[PDB]
RNA sequence: AGACCUGAGUGUGGCAGGACUACCCGCCGAACUUAAGCAUAUUACUCAGCGGAGGAAAAGAAAACAACCGUGAUUCUCUCAGUGAGCGGCGAGCGAAGAGGGAACGAACUCGUUGCCGAAUCGGGUCUUACAAGGCCUUGAGUUGUGGCACAAAUAUCAU
RNA sequence: CCAAAGAAGGUGUUAGCCCAUUGAGCCAUAAACCUGAGCGCCUCAUGAAUAAGCGAGUAGCACUGUUUGGGAAUGCAGUGUCAAGUUGGCAGGUAUUUGUCUGCCAAAGUUAAAUACAGAGUAGGAAGACCGAUAGCGAACAAGUAGCGUGAGCGA
RNA sequence: CACGAGUUGUUCGGAAACUGAGCACAACGUUAUAUCGUUUUGUUAGGAAAGUGAAGGUGUGUCGGCGG
RNA sequence: GAUGCAUCCAAGUGGUGUAUAUCGCAAACUGAUUUCUGCCCAGUGCUCUGAAUGUCAACGUGACGAGAUUCACCGACGCG
RNA sequence: AAGAAGACCCUGUUGAGUUUGACUCCAGUCUGGCUCUGUGCGGCGACAUCUGAGGCUCGGAACGUUGCUUCACUUAUCGAAUGAAGAGACCAAUGGGUUGCGUAGUCUUCGGGCUAUGCACCGUCUAGGUUUGGGAGUCCCCUGUGGGUACCCAACCGUGCUGUAAACUGAACCAACGGGAUUGCAGUUCCGGAGUCUUGUUUCGAGACAUCUGCCAGAUGGGGAGUUUGGCUG
RNA sequence: AAUUACCGAAUCUUUGAACGCAAACGGCGCAUGGGAGAAGCUCGUGUCAUCCCCGUGCAUGCCAUAUUCUCAGUGUCGA
């Protein structure tokens, strides 16, 4: 269908055409907000395939991060302790830039619930993410099966507690087997199953 | 150790100016379109002090060119300007003392003051008192002017640029001893908390890099590197050279190729 | 506001830069006259609205409910193949006559790809100035996109004149169409500037010609 | 004239903010201490800090183990195993996984995509004892795509 | 004298029979819960008797940083660079280039139980080879009270 | 210590109702995290923050002058 | 000479001297007046030129090899 | 005698304040690369294909691509100013327009394009200055006083231009007026008085660099952090 | 109508996330409903100016929505 071609010339992000939509695009982008309402999806394949529909109480953010490692919020740059944990600029984030914007929307708009979200620019200082956002008291929502579980409370601030997509990838959840032994279901989980001191009651 | 003096003051603070009792910004009229195609006559109605400030400043009063009011501009008065006369600021001022004219419209040799670094900023240069700009040439196939700056730089500006025709006034302040204690501290009372001075080597080794010693001295060269981080760039910063000039003092500041 | 001064912005920018012939293409439209021959037959197959369906359905099941061991179709009548998703389809399996696409949806990436699948299939097409004067035609908003595949007997003479009209400007420049660069268009100020540069310098080096 | 794109104002109907925080999820994150000193290491992916839920949470239906005569979502228990694995100034120290016996288990489903259809969709009025998974109406939303059918536990479906 | 009741509380000394308890059973009930998926009516739903694809700034790779038992790199993060899908891709715990085999099909989502409650709460219950008023919670009592500190807090 | 009483405002002080050194709500930006930053040099905010209204037109009420 | 110097700050369209503009601002030393302030640039600092002027990264360029790897060239402050 | 587990001295594999040419590092500063990052015209090389013409060296294009670089530019970006208060053009292309027609080539899906090259449209109005044509109206009251007439068009320059060229303190808003419709006069109107236009940027300066943004890399770096600074010993 | 126990119906002052604006102020508003009103007008009854008392709405953000509400843009068109 139509989906395949929309897909496809996405995949083509560096030819010359592709280049010039997301100069152009990133160039408004740099001029609006940090967090933009839209009416429809910049990458309406994308955002269905992430679980977006046009239909009543479906909600599109476009929020801005800004990009470059994490600088140590210490004063003057002066740390103390061991030289192990001198280090300032060259430490990173344990958490990705999208998960970052995911939870910056759903902090700031405590009423609607983080669905999910996916890339849509970049710039040498900023990157774009569009945040697919869902109304829990709407009708239509409340009635479709298909998203009904998200009105319940136990999805409130999901973003926050890392368990969207992007969530999901810096947690290392995309692995199973051996090269995710120590970090199923979680890492404190795994931690505490190998750390706690058992005592059986006959030993 | 502990945080430098010099340092401490960027926080602001304690440190920062004693705005209260100063009459505002000192600048030239907006480069509107009457200035710029032909001139806007005012009508100075006081000349004022302000404290912190040697120069005098005077008020001129101006008819709104679009509104049925008045403006009331406050500029750095040159020296000779009097209450009742007539500012000219435009393209088609006449040459005189106190009128504003841009500066491709100034014969060489002219004394200016209030000169625009760029165009419309309503005037950032030879404005403490007694200062002045010496325009050197026009240059006609780029339209910029060269005018040699009160500290004797020579720098190119547009020739769109504003200047003042005069000299600032309130010259020859500081060749009136001060021979007080307290007639500095009424000097600095108006414009910021930096005096009295202590001396680095008076201080102790953890304030300061020339604090302690069983004598008072500095115990490295105070010369420091340009590249010094603060706390450590404290004496002459960067200096080319030391000790007394003789046979003419060089013009301060860095060089530009221009 | 800065969505005033943001917009007018934007169009500055996109006649600035060189812009590559698979967007400067949508900047080549249909002529006005036959723009209006297209949204016309658009117009005449328009597909049939809530009220119409309804009462056309409902009329069915009077035959089905008269004797149901009989048999009696609900399909619709003859209309223009709207939609992406069904426009696509009718290109791909090739029962569009003649396609008509619009140069302004945003994202653009929805149709950027359609007149190169028009042309892949030898399928005339052409590209309109507005989605919401194909909106007007189909009774919508906006449309993205129209297909005819077929016609009634009184409306093949008009098909077959618009589509060599169509064919003419978009089909038989195909080669002129992928090649063809735009943007790099100066502002009037910079033309002016640039107009009277030349004037003052017009003659300067003739005394450098031996002649 | 008007449209529709973008963006505003107001009316109408709602939601968020705070508390709790033992356990749980995400981030951030020390040092004392041990090494008979100490910097890698250790304490510890711990305390403190900042966020977010629930009666549990998280995880969960193989881009999984294995290398067998093969097993078969997740979680937990004994054991694997303080390990002839491994990591480590190879020092001090650190350190799991598959298999096996078990607990639990009616355990499986949804979308996107691809084909075939195509507004059959959703809200809002109104009526049926009814804010019906119902009928009728509705340009309001939606064709820049809402729904339907079939995708290995499958092999037609659609009228009667 | 009772015991299908010996059961441990109260009562002016140590109580089966002084009192209360200790059992069959009886009565009353918003909804919800369980019961030929309890059983009628109206309404509405509903079962049975031919090729194509499958998730892209994603996965990888480089550098840096961190984490891991994971060791020519177990996961992750930032930036740069960035696929395949013509027996394709990923995993197969020593790096590379080949060619054979095995398992599986990432980059979208929901999901009960078995597990935690290591300084929580609500409504109830059962206990103890524990402490016995300088003990046991700080607090058996008008206790986080009196009192102290500008305050964070401290605290009988 | 116990018991029982005492404080009366149009004009007094404060507020209603001023600006000052200053603060920091909104807005915006930043931060993994707002519990951070900017916020008087006439002055918020890429910034559409005025709901107030000259004059008119159109009705009503208190007048005026003209002729019938 | 303001796209500045000094400089706060985890960070921004952030902050201070600066409501300022060399008769100014920032950083040092000495310590009224009077009379003076000699010699030394070897050392250590600070500061200013070579276009091959040696060496110093990453990135780049080329080459052997199946490839990992390796080799050669290029390479700025700075030091010399 | 009391007041204090000597403050002197030594020991401990205990510290802390400070310093530096200690050891190991971190901010800050600077530097290179990439990126942000666009257009056009050249210059100098490299590669590729083919050739020298002397004795591996050296010299040629001409089609392409690309490593540095000059100049011109403007839309990213940066710096200022402003209540984003008057930009540029009209003075005319090396300009745009199939929401124009020709000529000559070269293509065509036969519908019509593409390359050059003309014509025509977009598309135009002005203060003032200088000098070419044209037509057309001093009078009342008493030597004085009052009112009024000495214009339009065209070309050239000029370029948006009614005021000042030594300065001493004024007032100016909420339009008159004239047309076109609906003698004169008055209503509701537009029109101009107050030029029009927009391939669009608020304006100015700079400008594809800059540390402007991030990342990688190296020097410097007691400004700062952590730690160490043997033993024997009359 | 005892008193206990339990719970379906009620009450629930000033505040506080506190949210009309503030605050060492039991302060001050804008709408819209009421109430009391010994002045004045009316025939002690009515009505009631200024003053006073009480209820409800009124923070910011976001979502949806408008019997299809009112608008803005040298955005793109179309007349
Ligand atoms: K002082
Ligand atoms: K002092
Ligand atoms: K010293
Ligand atoms: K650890
Ligand atoms: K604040
Ligand atoms: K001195
Ligand atoms: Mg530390
Ligand atoms: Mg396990
Ligand atoms: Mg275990
Ligand atoms: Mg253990
Ligand atoms: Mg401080
Ligand atoms: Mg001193
Ligand atoms: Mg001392
Ligand atoms: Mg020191
Ligand atoms: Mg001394
Ligand atoms: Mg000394
Ligand atoms: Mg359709
Ligand atoms: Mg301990
Ligand atoms: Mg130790
Ligand atoms: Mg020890
Ligand atoms: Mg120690
Ligand atoms: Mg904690
Ligand atoms: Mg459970
Ligand atoms: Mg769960
Ligand atoms: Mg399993
Ligand atoms: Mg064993
Ligand atoms: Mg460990
Ligand atoms: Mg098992
Ligand atoms: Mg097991
Ligand atoms: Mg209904
Ligand atoms: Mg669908
Ligand atoms: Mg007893
Ligand atoms: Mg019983
Ligand atoms: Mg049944
Ligand atoms: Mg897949
Ligand atoms: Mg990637
Ligand atoms: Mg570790
Ligand atoms: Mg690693
Ligand atoms: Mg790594
Ligand atoms: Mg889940
Ligand atoms: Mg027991
Ligand atoms: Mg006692
Ligand atoms: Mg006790
Ligand atoms: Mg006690
Ligand atoms: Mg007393
Ligand atoms: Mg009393
Ligand atoms: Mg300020
Ligand atoms: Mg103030
Ligand atoms: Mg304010
Ligand atoms: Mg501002
Ligand atoms: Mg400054
Ligand atoms: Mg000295
Ligand atoms: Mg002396
Ligand atoms: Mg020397
Ligand atoms: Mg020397
Ligand atoms: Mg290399
Ligand atoms: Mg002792
Ligand atoms: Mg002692
Ligand atoms: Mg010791
Ligand atoms: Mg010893
Ligand atoms: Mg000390
Ligand atoms: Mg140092
Ligand atoms: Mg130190
Ligand atoms: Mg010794
Ligand atoms: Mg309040
Ligand atoms: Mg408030
Ligand atoms: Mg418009
Ligand atoms: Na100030
Ligand atoms: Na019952």
């Amino acid at each position: 269908g139509a989906f395949m071609y929309l897909n496809e010339l996405w995949k083509k992000k560096s030819s010359d055409v592709m280049r010039f939509i997301q100069r152009i695009r990133s160039w408004e982008f740099r001029h609006q907000h940090t967090v933009v309402r839209l009416r429809r999806p910049t990458r309406p394949e994308k955002a269905r395939m992430l679980g977006y529909k046009t239909k009543q109480g479906f909600c599109v953010f476009r929020v801005r991060v800004r990009r470059g490692g994490r600088k140590r919020p210490v004063h003057k740059g002066i740390t103390y302790g061991k030289p192990k944990t001198s280090g300032v600029l060259g430490m990173k984030l344990n958490k990705n830039n999208q998960a970052v914007a995911e939870q910056r929307l759903g902090k700031r708009f405590g009423n609607l619930r983080v669905l999910n979200s996916y890339w849509v620019n970049m710039d040498s200082t900023f990157k774009w993410y569009e945040v697919i956002a869902v109304d829990p008291m709407c009708k239509t929502i409340r009635r479709d099966p298909r998203i009904n579980w998200i009105v319940n409370s136990v999805h409130k601030h999901r973003e926050q507690r890392g368990l969207t997509s992007a969530g999901r990838k810096h947690r290392g959840l995309r692995h199973k087997g051996h090269k995710a032994s120590k970090l199923r279901p979680s890492y404190r989980a795994a931690w505490r199953r190998n750390n706690r001191i058992v005592f059986l009651r006959k030993r | 150790g502990k945080t430098v003096l010099s340092c401490r003051k960027g926080n602001g603070s304690v440190y920062q100016v004693h705005g209260h009792k100063r009459l505002g910004p000192a600048k030239l009229r907006i480069l509107d379109y009457a200035e710029r195609h032909g001139y806007m006559r005012g009508v100075v109605k006081s000349i004022e002090h302000e404290a912190g400030r040697g120069a005098a400043l005077a008020r001129v009063e101006f008819r709104h060119p679009y509104k049925f009011r008045r403006v009331k501009e406050l500029m750095v008065a040159p020296e000779g300007m009097f209450t009742g006369q007539s500012v000219f600021c435009g393209q088609k001022a006449p040459l005189a003392i106190g009128n504003v004219l841009p500066l491709g419209q100034i014969t060489e040799g002219c004394i200016v003051c209030n000169v625009e670094a760029k165009p419309g900023d309503r005037g950032t240069l030879a404005r403490a008192s007694g200062d002045y700009c010496i325009i050197i040439s026009h240059n006609h196939e780029t339209g910029r002017t060269r005018l040699k700056l009160p500290s004797g730089q020579k720098k190119s500006v547009p020739s769109t640029s504003r200047a003042m025709i005069g000299i600032i006034s309130g010259g020859g302040r500081i060749e009136k001893p001060v021979l007080k204690a307290g007639n500095s501290f009424y000097r600095f009372r108006g414009k910021r908390n930096c005096w009295p001075k202590v001396r680095g080597v008076a201080r102790n080794p953890v304030e300061h890099p020339h604090g302690g010693g069983n004598h008072q001295h500095i115990g490295h060269p105070s010369t420091v590197s340009r590249h010094s981080p603060p706390g450590q760039k404290v004496g002459l910063i960067a200096a080319r050279r030391t000790g007394r000039i003789r046979g003419g003092k060089a013009v301060k500041g860095a060089w530009h190729p221009e | 506001p800065t969505f005033v001064t943001m917009q007018r912005k934007k169009r500055v920018l996109q006649r600035r830069l060189k812009v590559p012939p698979a967007l400067n293409q949508f900047t080549k439209v249909l002529d006005r006259a036959s723009r209006n021959e297209a949204l016309k037959l658009i117009k005449k197959y328009a597909p049939e609205t809530r009220k119409a369906r309804r009462e056309r359905l409902q009329k069915v099941a009077e035959e089905k409910k008269k004797d149901p061991k009989k048999t009696v179709s609900t399909k619709a009548p003859l209309a223009v193949v709207t939609g992406l998703q069904e426009v696509t389809r009718a290109i791909e399996k090739k029962q569009a006559r003649m396609v008509v696409i619009a140069n302004n949806v945003d994202p653009v990436e929805l149709v950027l790809w359609m007149p190169n699948l028009c042309r892949a299939n030898k399928i005339p097409y052409a590209i309109v100035k507005d989605m919401a004067r194909l909106g007007d035609a189909i009774g919508r908003k906006t449309a993205t996109c129209v297909a005819l595949t077929d016609v009634n007997a009184e409306d093949e003479a008009t098909l077959k004149n618009l589509i060599r009209s169509v064919n003419a400007r978009f089909l038989s420049r195909s080669d002129v169409i992928r090649r063809q660069w735009g943007g790099l268009q100066l502002s009037l100020r910079s033309r002016a500037e640039l107009r009277k540069k030349h004037a003052r310098n017009a003659g300067v080096d003739a005394a450098a010609i031996i002649q």
